[PDB]
């Protein structure tokens, strides 16, 4: 397949007045690992992040071309961006290539910078958004992560438990996908602090 | 009526095209002479300072190994038309694998003057070369008008030089004698001492290619004056 | 037939091309001297203003390793011509791996200027350029370009306010004797710039190029030494021997 | 087809077959596969004869204009990169060219191999065609930069001969050239049936 | 599906001499296993000194000759002279490479007179690689004609032989002998043999019959 | 007075003066004459030299094997229109494999030259042509004008001092039809001679002739090929 | 196929490459060089199709030197890497795609040494060591085995020599000789070439 | 028109565009070792104007730069979008911030092309730029309508620029210029040049550029933060009147 | 005469003359209360034959943005269309209704497009753009030059100076949308050369619920000096 040429895995999960996002740290060609500190989560503001799994060329291209538009936006505008609007910006950016598509399936997670209610979204490679209220996944291990988040997720979760949930899903999912792993990184973002952790994961 | 090249006079004239002719007399004078042994070209350089290297004043140039040009007028027009001639002479070789005649080089270079670029070319050219038809000398004018000539003078002192060529010319001459006559005429239309840096000279014979003279060959003809 | 259009005159002139040279007769003086293995040009300074960083008043500008350039006239047209020459200096190594020669890029700049004298709706570049540099075979070169698209080669030249007076100086002084060493090729430029200068030495900026070195702009610690040597050699000869 | 070229003390040698072929039929045995680009440059033919000829004549057309504009004869590296950048704009469209550019410039004897794929390599030994592998052996065991001129002639001649012996699409005559500082000079045009006698007994 | 090419038979031959040049051809036009017409010569007079043969796809044979005829007139207008054999050949070399990616399926042979009266024969590929020769065959029976020309004109594989130059009367008999034999084994070689002789006095034509099978 | 500096401007009397001024540029060129019998069409010109030691300007041009022109006016317009005609004739031989008629060429010339009369930014063609040809309808002589108008003619002369030639031709029209070629060329030469001063006369250097007929392509006779046609002219007194 | 190897240390970047250009079966050249000097403290090593390598690398070096001419200072290696990756990626869904696998190596006074890996799909990744070709599969295990972040120059060259001895032992192709080059605060230095007396 | 020279080699549209800036508000900049600042005057003074924006004349171009403008305002709104596009193109191409001189060259190459290409008017706008880069540090530039930029340590554009320049020449203390010193000088230069006296805090606009923990900062002083700067001026020049 | 030409003083004259066409159009009032914005203008006809229920000087751009003008109605109908398209472009990209300031910027860009070429005249209209975004009201004033101004209250057209002094002396904050309409009508009553009827004026308001053009009944209600 196409997106399995580089691999990847991204997850997002909400709490009560908080949200999380996680990704694996591997870069490799078809079956060979090249690098173990590859970036797949990109900040798009304070209390707002985006994650990208797919073809690495398209990951970097989409991130750079989106930061372009975001910087011009918040310069013309006098305000930081809402997540609902970043979702539509990405949808437009991807649907402009409806027949030349970027091979990415982004995942967004953030807090509105006035009322700080959490937000999580998912998009396809041509920009159909998907605003769930429990969790979203994208990558090569999507079924394996659906199976974990369906069983472990609970409605109201403080950050100490949300971290455990989004970590125990990612670890046990990427431990059954051959082209995803070699580390897992997690971001927890609240009104007052953004916490960031790398986890003890298998490197096989 | 005077300004604009799309405007006729009541008598049917194009004064801008004539004022392009008048820009030739502001250039130094050049002479070209036919002979059955070859063609000669002889010019004044008009050095304005001893500091400038006079070899950077291109008033006679090679178009090909069998055609050489001499010009008078604007430098930019000359650069354009000389590049045109050089390119055409080689497109002809690429296609047909033979040497373009001087008549056809002149014909093809005159066709750009037939384009109103928005301004007439302020430059006249003499084309000297050797063809299947022998040595040939041609003269192109800003109007795109071209004609075969046996001897022609262009530039500042073209009138007096032409009024001398009509006496010293006959259709039996040699090349060493025509080279002497050209420099004798050139001596008389200069307020500067003729020397081996104030002039260029070139020839194109049948069995020899274009050849610009040197300081040695020049002084060895300046001495017999 | 008069001003305001590039058409012609009854005499056979183009006055919008002369009025651009009249802008080159308005900038700061810039001289250039060709030697054997050193080539030196110098430019008058632009009257610093007590609160200005002079890092951005660059009159001398390199185009490649072997070629350099100094200009007089409009300051903004210079930047565009210099960038468009710097691009061609690399496109010429792309098209053929050989480096560029001085006459090639001088011809290119002159064609670029010629191109702006052909149409209305385009204004000529109101600059001249002294384009000094090196070659393979190590032949020193100096050229001068005007707005009309004309380029010649020179042993020494000047452009700007005072070129008509520095030309007489270099006529009276430029010989094979004053290019014996590098220090004599630089002293000639210093003395020539003195003929229009503020009688100072801080109002001078000289650069040099050797067959080995790259471009090397001088600091006032050496300009002062050369100027003091020249003041001493003139206090001894013109005064103490006549 | 078989060509070879090596540069040594006294310049560059160029040799070639004279056969053309359309499958199994032998159309021509009098083909001039060494292309006189200029009086100071030489080319070769391998692959598309119509591609070799057209694009090297186009190279000549630019070399002459270069010499006129600049009043200096072009280099061999420049002449090679012109051709390479010209045939790179038709990459994948189906051109077939393999050709060496040989000549002397201010840097010395020069030899450059150019392919329609986009290769451009400088070297002291090259062979192109179907019979290149049969010439490389002889020309490698017999090479020396300090060779003499007649020895180099014999080496090129015998390498082309041994290549024609095995390869089926190689034969005819052996047209040999010699690049020098005073231009190039044609040396010989020797039928393989002649050299068979002298190199047998 | 639509293929834009078809082979309409054809056979052409040319021989050069010291004072002449022949260009010959058959007159049959075919389409698969059928015969279109038995009067369709492949030879075309260009100038008083030059003749061309054309064989292959007939639409390209018709287009290319018109292009050549239209280029000759332009040459005469611009240069005030008629063209030479080598100039026509080098021009055709460019006209053919103009279609390098959609070629003229045409096998061409030019035959005429050099600029000192000697014969000249130029043979082409469909994409413009040309070659001056003494004799060349082209078309469907090209594989059948060239060995006997190599033998009886080049004197190849024949020892202790008189290397006599080929005169016109011998060349014409030889030209007839090769088509008489190619009409016996090649099915596209057909009804008549046109022969166009080129000499200092002008251009002649001769028609000779062949078997209609 | 002040409706003259542009061709897109009418005057209150309904006239365009730039076109009338372009027509005055035909009067600046040397004189040409054209005439036809029932079998042949003839053009004779009088060439003019700039300097005495140069060649005479060429006045007659070959367009195809059955059409040819003689020009009076600006050289550049003539060189453009001739190259237009040549390609329009090649385009007809390519498609139809027949020679283009002369009426259908002069109609195209008029359609071409009509545009500068109506749109601004282009100059009217300041050249007049006499066009001699031969087609399936016999010989033809056509005049073409800077006004984008054209006429079919029995004979005509244009250029400087052409009224004399026109007056000559107007009283000998009744003979041209049954004239052979020699007599027709001689009538042309005499009409041309009527345009000169009494000082000058016709010469090999300053006379070109162009002839086309049924069994004759358009040929041009310039310097020494003319002397057959001059032999026979009565040495006129004044 | 062609081989590139790169190693990064605390104060230097070592890089090597084979010196072989090959037709169908024969080696055409043994004196070949795949490095391209973008600057005084930047190198580019390129592998891929025949023409795309030189075209791409020449374009990048000219557009990198033009920066120095226009602005008076160099590009960082982190910026040249992204320029290269932007131009490799704009061309990917186009009519002229470059099939090139390349490394980039450099030194900056502020950030220190840097080594960047790239594929023909323009995916940038900086690593402490990296290789290209069919030899990477053999010689990356040795690097993972014996590399340490505080590795010195003299030990880096020994690790490289072992990596190339493994090629000479197991690898199905010849690869007889190799270029070796090093970067540090004092610029680029052409070390002695690691050869193998095969013939 | 701008594509026509004078006989004395002059370009008078380029001079009229430069004369069209004295009608605009005064804007000055002051460089320092701790940072760099701008100070514009608000001629938009009226009892019914709202002042909704963050700032009316200070425009932010990047994370490391801002600018102030004087002249035609439509032209300014054009150039401020072009600047922001150049910055982001550089970022997209190299993923590093653009230095504070390449941007000025890039905008001056646009301004120069309008004095040269037929039927278009030169931008009647001068600009000042303040920013930081890792090559030369804090910088201050000054563009003109002709496409001529220059580096400065303190300059002024707009109404009464020739007076503020003379003041800065007589009170700038190069090498010992902090940011409090620069603001104290700004409140002085901007009071001895404004026609409307007493220098209301409603009638000015100030921005400072500084660095904190390896990040760039561009703030805008509020009303109450400028009231203190004003109050510490009449006290200062009242003490320079006590010694009578 | 020409627009790509400066005067020696440094002035653009055709822009100054396009503003003279704004200064001679029908008056238009604008007031920004705490919970709304009012737009009022004179819609008077030259005869009893003109049907006033067919053309409107007060027009909506979106649910929450509205317009009035002073000057030329033909020029107004172009900018109405352009603003309505730009709002929809913004919505199509971001799926959020356009803020009132970004529309003013993008519309002044359109007005500036017509100030730089030869062969085009500027617009002979100024605009007043009301909005309600982020729980705050807005009011702007776009000019033919390409320049915009945020106002708390202003007046354009005939007698735009006395009509503005009236607001300076008879306007404050701590108002609401109903006390401001009375003030706007009083500011229009200065220049009304006749009896003010429900059909001689045209009113539009914006608030939390969005923009709405009032009806002649609502106009006749407050025309009695009521509220």
């Amino acid at each position: 397949s196409i997106m399995s040429y580089n691999g990847g895995a991204v997850m997002a999960m909400k709490g009560k007045n908080c949200v999380a996002i996680a990704a694996d740290r591997r870069f490799g060609i078809q079956a060979q690992m090249v690098t173990t500190d590859f970036q797949k989560i990109f900040p798009m503001g304070d209390r707002l992040y985006i994650g990208l799994a797919g073809l690495a060329t398209d990951v970097q291209t989409v991130a750079q071309r989106l930061k372009f538009r975001l910087n011009l936006y918040e310069l013309k505008e006098g305000r930081q961006i809402k997540p609902y609007t970043l979702m539509s910006m990405v949808a437009n950016l991807l649907y402009e290539k409806r027949f030349g598509p970027y091979y990415t399936e982004p995942v967004i997670a953030g807090l509105d910078p006035k009322t700080f209610k959490p937000f999580i979204c998912s998009l396809d490679l041509i920009g159909c958004p998907m605003v769930t209220d429990d969790f979203v996944v994208s990558g090569t291990c999507a079924e394996q992560m659906y199976g974990m988040c369906e069983s472990l997720w609970e409605p109201n979760m403080d950050p100490d438990h949300l971290f455990e949930t989004i970590s125990q899903a990612m670890l046990n999912a990427v431990d059954r996908d051959a082209v995803s792993g070699m580390g897992v990184i997690v971001h927890i973002i609240e009104k007052d602090k953004i916490t960031t952790r790398t986890l003890k994961a298998r490197m096989d | 009526y005077d300004r604009g090249v799309n405007t006729f006079s009541p008598e049917g004239r194009l004064f801008q095209v004539e004022y392009a002719i008048e820009a030739i007399k502001l250039g130094s004078t050049a002479i070209g002479i036919q002979t059955s042994e070859g063609v000669c070209l002889a010019v004044e350089k008009r050095i304005t300072s001893p500091l400038m290297e006079p070899s950077s004043i291109e008033k006679i140039v090679e178009i090909d190994a069998h055609i050489g040009c001499a010009m008078s007028g604007l430098i930019a027009d000359a650069k354009t038309l000389i590049d045109k001639a050089r390119v055409e002479t080689q497109n002809h070789w690429f296609t047909y694998n033979e040497t373009m005649t001087v008549e056809s080089v002149t014909q093809a270079v005159s066709n750009l003057a037939l384009q109103f670029m928005s301004r007439p070319f302020g430059v006249a050219l003499l084309f000297g070369g050797v063809d299947e038809k022998g040595p040939q000398l041609f003269h192109m004018d800003p109007s795109g008008t071209f004609v075969q000539c046996d001897a022609r003078a262009i530039g500042s002192a073209s009138e007096g030089a032409q009024s001398s060529l009509q006496e010293v010319y006959h259709k039996s001459m040699t090349l060493k004698e025509a080279i002497k006559s050209s420099l004798i005429i050139l001596k008389q239309v200069m307020e500067e001492k003729l020397n081996a840096t104030n002039i260029e000279l070139a020839t194109v014979q049948p069995g020899q290619n274009f050849h610009m003279f040197t300081k040695e060959e020049l002084e060895e003809v300046i001495k017999d004056i | 037939y008069d001003r305001a259009i590039t058409v012609f005159s009854p005499d056979g002139h183009l006055f919008q091309v002369e009025y651009a040279q009249e802008a080159v007769k308005k900038g700061s003086t810039a001289v250039g001297v060709r030697g054997r293995d050193i080539v030196v040009l110098g430019v008058e300074k632009k009257s610093v203003a007590k609160l200005q960083d002079e890092r951005t008043v660059r009159k001398i500008c390199a185009l490649d390793d072997n070629v350099c350039m100094a200009f007089a006239g409009l300051t903004a047209d210079a930047r565009i011509v210099i960038n468009r020459a710097r691009v061609e200096c690399q496109s010429h190594r792309l098209t053929v791996e050989d480096p560029v020669t001085v006459e090639y890029i001088t011809r290119y700049i002159a064609s670029l200027k010629q191109r702006y004298t052909q149409s209305n709706g385009r204004r000529p570049f109101g600059i001249s350029a002294l384009i000094v540099g090196f070659d393979f075979d190590g032949t020193p070169r100096l050229y001068q370009t005007d707005p009309s698209g004309t380029y010649h080669a020179w042993k020494a030249n000047a452009i700007g306010r005072g070129a008509k007076s520095v030309r007489e100086f270099l006529e009276k002084n430029y010989t094979d004797e004053a290019i014996e060493t590098d220090d004599l090729t630089i002293k000639l430029v210093i003395k020539a710039l003195l003929e229009v200068v503020q009688s100072g030495g801080k109002n001078i900026e000289l650069a040099v190029m050797r067959r080995d070195q790259s471009l090397k702009i001088l600091n006032p610690e050496e300009i002062e030494k050369y100027v003091a040597e020249i003041e001493k050699e003139k206090e001894e000869n013109e005064k103490k021997k006549q | 087809t078989t060509t070879l070229a090596f540069k040594f003390r006294h310049g560059v040698i160029v040799a070639a077959d004279s056969r053309a072929t359309a499958g199994a039929y032998i159309a021509s045995q009098t083909v001039k596969k060494v292309i006189e680009i200029n009086p100071y440059l030489l080319g070769t033919m391998a692959g598309g004869a119509a591609d070799c000829s057209f694009w090297e004549r186009l190279l000549a057309r630019q070399c002459r204009i270069y010499e006129l504009r600049n009043k200096e004869r072009i280099s061999v590296a420049a002449a090679s990169k012109l051709l390479a950048n010209m045939v790179y704009q038709y990459k994948g469209m189906g051109l077939s060219m393999g050709t060496m550019i040989c000549g002397w410039d201010k840097r010395g004897p020069g030899l450059y191999y150019v392919d329609s794929e986009g290769n451009r390599i400088s070297g002291a030994t090259f062979s192109v065609g179907s019979g290149s592998v049969y010439a490389y052996g002889v020309m490698d065991r017999g090479y020396s930069y300090d060779l003499e001129v007649e020895q180099a002639y014999d080496l090129a001649r015998r390498a082309i001969y041994q290549a024609t012996y095995r390869d089926a699409y190689s034969g005819g005559a052996v047209n040999l050239y010699h690049v020098r500082e005073d231009g190039w000079i044609r040396v010989s045009s020797d039928n393989v049936a002649d050299l068979h006698e002298k190199y047998s007994g | 599906r639509f293929s834009p090419y078809v082979f309409n038979g054809g056979t052409i031959l040319a021989i050069a001499g010291e004072d002449f040049a022949i260009v010959a051809s058959d007159t049959r036009l075919s389409e698969g296993f059928s015969i279109h017409t038995r009067d369709s010569p492949k030879c075309y007079k260009l100038t008083d000194k030059t003749v061309i043969g054309c064989s292959g796809f007939h639409g390209d044979c018709l287009t290319l000759t018109k292009i050549i005829e239209a280029r000759l007139k332009m040459y005469k207008h611009s240069n005030n002279k008629a063209m030479t054999t080598g100039a026509i050949a080098a021009m055709l070399s460019t006209i053919l490479y103009s279609r390098r990616f959609f070629p003229y399926y045409v096998y061409n042979i030019i035959g005429g007179l050099d600029e000192e009266g000697k014969g000249a024969v130029y043979s082409f590929d469909p994409v413009g690689s040309y070659q001056r020769d003494s004799f060349k065959a082209g078309g469907s029976a090209s594989a059948m004609l060239q060995p006997l020309l190599d033998n009886q004109v080049g004197f190849k594989n024949m020892q202790n032989v008189e290397h006599v130059p080929l005169s016109l009367d011998r060349a014409m008999r030889l030209v007839k002998d090769v088509f008489i034999s190619a009409a016996e084994r090649d099915v596209y070689t057909g009804d008549a043999l046109r022969i166009c002789i080129v000499t200092k006095e002008g251009i002649r034509e001769e028609t000779v019959s062949l078997r209609k099978d | 007075n002040q409706y003259d500096n542009d061709v897109t401007v009418w005057s209150p009397q309904g006239r365009i003066h730039q076109i009338e001024y372009a027509m005055e540029a035909v009067k600046q060129g040397s004189a040409t004459v054209g005439l036809k019998s029932k079998t042949h069409a003839v053009l004779v010109a009088l060439k003019r030299a700039q300097s005495e030691l140069a060649a005479h300007q060429k006045k007659i041009l070959h367009v195809d094997n059955h059409i040819g022109i003689s020009i009076a006016g600006l050289t550049a317009d003539a060189r453009l229109l001739c190259n237009f005609m040549r390609q329009e004739c090649l385009d007809s031989r390519f498609v139809f494999d027949r020679p283009l008629p002369v009426s259908r060429l002069v109609s195209l010339i008029g359609s071409k030259t009509q545009i500068p009369t109506q749109r601004y930014g282009r100059r009217p063609y300041g050249v007049g042509l006499l066009i001699a040809g031969y087609d399936d309808m016999g010989p033809h002589i056509f005049q073409t004008c800077p006004s984008a108008n054209y006429f079919d003619c029995r004979a005509m002369s244009i250029g400087a001092r052409s009224q004399s030639a026109r007056t000559y031709l107007e009283r000998h029209m009744s003979e041209f039809m049954e004239c052979n070629l020699n007599e027709l060329v001689k009538h042309g030469l005499r009409a041309l001679r009527e345009t000169l001063p009494a000082e000058q006369d016709l010469t090999t250097k300053n006379v070109s002739i162009g002839i086309v007929g049924k069994d004759l392509e358009f040929t041009i006779y310039d310097d020494d090929d003319v002397s057959p046609f001059l032999e026979g002219l009565e040495e006129r007194p004044q | 196929m062609e081989y590139l190897i790169g190693i990064q240390g605390p104060d230097y970047v070592l890089v090597a490459s084979d010196r072989v250009a090959a037709s169908n079966i024969v080696q055409m050249k043994d004196d070949h060089d795949k490095m391209f000097k973008m600057s005084e403290k930047i190198l580019l090593l390129c592998v891929g199709e025949a023409g795309d390598t030189v075209q791409f690398a020449e374009y990048i070096q000219k557009n990198v030197q033009l920066y120095k001419m226009r602005n008076g200072y160099e590009l960082s290696p982190t910026a040249a890497a992204n320029f290269t990756r932007r131009n490799l990626a704009d061309c990917l869904r186009s009519r002229t795609p470059y099939h090139v696998n390349l490394l980039l190596a450099g030194y900056d006074e502020h950030e220190g040494p840097a080594l960047y890996y790239m594929d023909y799909l323009a995916a940038l990744a900086k690593a402490p060591f990296a290789a290209h070709g069919y030899g990477a599969f053999l010689t990356l295990s040795i690097l993972d085995r014996y590399y340490t972040p505080t590795i010195s120059r003299e030990r880096a060259v020994e690790l490289l020599r072992k990596c190339l001895e493994e090629l000479q032992k197991r690898f199905i192709l010849n690869l007889p000789t190799f270029s070796v080059r090093i970067i540090d605060k004092n610029g680029i230095h052409d070390l002695d070439n690691i050869s193998f007396p095969k013939q | 028109r701008t594509t026509i020279f004078s006989p004395e080699g002059r370009l008078y549209q380029v001079e009229y565009a430069m004369e069209a800036i004295g009608h605009a508000g005064t804007c000055l900049g002051i460089l320092a070792n701790d940072g760099v600042l701008l100070a514009a005057e608000r001629r938009n003074i009226h009892k019914l104007l709202d002042e909704v924006f963050f700032s009316e004349k200070i425009y932010k171009l990047n994370e490391d730069m801002a600018c102030s403008v004087a002249g035609i305002t439509s032209d300014a709104n054009v150039l401020t979008n072009e600047l922001r596009l150049i910055a982001q193109r550089y970022l997209l191409q190299y993923q590093e911030p653009i230095p504070c001189e390449q941007l000025v060259t890039a905008l001056c190459d646009i301004k120069q092309a309008y004095t040269q290409f037929g039927g278009k008017r030169p931008f009647g706008v001068s600009l000042l730029y303040i920013g930081w880069d890792k090559h030369y540090g804090f910088q201050l530039y000054q563009s003109d309508p002709s496409g001529n930029y220059g580096g400065w340590k303190a300059t002024c554009i707009g109404n009464n620029s020739a007076a503020a320049v003379s003041m800065l020449k007589q009170d700038y203390k190069e090498g010992e210029m902090t940011l409090k010193s620069a603001l104290a000088l700004a409140i002085k230069v901007l009071n001895k040049t404004m026609d409307v006296s007493k220098l209301s805090a409603e009638k000015v606009e100030i921005a400072t550029l500084t660095r904190e923990n390896g990040k760039t900062v561009i703030r805008v002083l509020k009303q109450k933060e400028v009231e203190q700067l004003i109050k510490k001026h009449e006290e200062e020049e009242a003490k320079a009147e006590r010694e009578k | 005469f020409s627009l790509t030409t400066f005067s020696p003083s440094g002035k653009l004259v055709q822009i100054e003359y396009a503003l003279a066409a704004v200064a001679g159009g029908a008056p238009s009032v604008g007031i920004k209360a705490a919970n709304g914005v009012v737009l009022a203008t004179e819609k008077k006809q030259k005869s009893i034959l003109y049907d006033e229920r067919s053309v409107h000087k007060v027009e909506p751009i979106t649910k929450h943005i509205g317009l009035v003008y002073s000057g030329m109605g033909p020029d107004y109908r172009v900018l109405v269309h352009r603003a309505r398209k730009l709002a929809q472009q913004y919505y199509l990209v971001y799926q959020e209704p356009i803020p009132t300031a970004q529309l003013v910027q993008r519309v002044a860009s359109v007005m500036q497009e017509y100030t730089q070429s030869g062969g085009v005249r500027p617009f002979g209209v100024s605009l007043l753009i009301c909005g309600w975004n982020e729980g705050r009201p807005y009011l702007f004033q776009s000019d033919p030059s390409g320049a915009y101004f945020a106002w708390k209250a202003t007046a354009m057209g005939k007698n735009y100076v006395n009509g503005k002094t009236f607001l300076e002396k008879r306007y404050n904050e701590d108002l609401e949308l109903e006390d401001a309409i009375h003030t706007a009508i009083l500011t229009l009553k200065e220049s009304f050369e006749g009896q003010m009827t429900e059909d001689n004026i045209e009113v539009g308001i914006c608030n939390e619920a969005g923009f709405r053009r009032l009806t002649p009944t609502e106009v006749k209600d407050y025309l009695a000096a009521i509220a």
